[PDB]
């Protein structure tokens, strides 16, 4: 409800980092897990079922049987946004997010050339659907 | 902003050590098949903590790197001995900006590395005519 739970699960430490410091700024959002691989994000997540939202790195692979994703998306009511390195326009992330049952995809913040102003706005968007 | 920066320099010299391991193993006669696979992941993820940092001149060095290890991976190019010494000195040369922008906590001057681009530039160019 308030303030939503999320977990970050990326395999690259300053994009964790990153995120986690971006929602500490968010009134309506909190980090409750990290993960950086399949299974610690499994074991993250079926011991804290309080979670509202995953944030997930499209370019994370995939388990070999799906295990996280699958366990996600069917023992738990979280959203799921997969989080994309490039641009989502022009690339195959937001029909690729789609397939895998994930329920939205934005791209990753960078400090680069605001700062998470389109995160917050998917994030928002999401749960209040 | 201390824990980024500490992060951005010991992820980045794990990232580095991985690049030189690989290349090394390249130039000691093992098979591209084992070590393709983590020089590309290496050299990305180098990339992909800059970006996060908003190093956008470290970020195109390791960029351009990430393009010519790309098309050895995916465009058939063999992973030959010249591009195995450019990348060795694109190692030490994103070893010496790691260094230098870790303790600036800002951007490299590009003017050092002016030479290494054009020699990523033409060796693409000359292996993808
Ligand atoms: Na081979």
């Amino acid at each position: 409800g308030s303030p939503y739970n999320v977990m970050i699960v990326d395999d690259a430490a300053m994009m964790r980092l990153y995120i986690a410091s971006f929602i500490k700024t968010l009134p309506d959002f909190k980090v409750v897990a990290q993960a950086a691989n399949g299974q610690e994000a499994l074991d993250k997540l079926a011991a804290q079922p309080n979670v509202d939202l995953i944030l997930l790195d499209i370019e994370m692979p995939v388990m070999d049987g799906m295990e996280f994703l699958r366990h996600a998306k069917l023992k738990t009511r979280a959203k799921i946004c997969m989080l994309s390195s490039v641009a989502v326009s022009g690339s195959p992330h937001a029909a690729r997010a789609r397939e895998l049952g994930a329920d939205g995809v934005v791209a990753k913040p960078s400090g680069t050339v605001k700062t998470g102003g389109e995160l917050a706005r998917t994030m928002r968007t999401l749960m209040a659907a | 902003m201390d824990e980024i920066w500490a992060l951005y320099a010991d992820d980045g010299a794990q990232a580095l050590d991985a690049m030189e391991a690989s290349l090394l193993a390249l130039q000691a006669g093992e098979d591209a098949a084992a070590h393709v696979g983590p020089l590309f992941r290496a050299v990305h993820t180098f990339k992909g903590n800059s970006r996060v940092l908003g190093l956008s001149v470290v970020e195109s060095r390791a960029h351009l790197c990430e393009d010519l290890i790309g098309l050895v991976r995916d465009a058939g190019v063999p992973m030959d001995g010249e591009i195995v010494e450019i990348l060795l000195f694109a190692s030490d040369t994103l070893r010496a900006m790691l260094e230098e922008t870790a303790a600036s906590r800002a951007d490299v001057e590009g003017t050092g590395s002016e030479a290494l681009m054009d020699q990523l530039r033409s060796k693409i160019a000359r292996c993808s005519r």
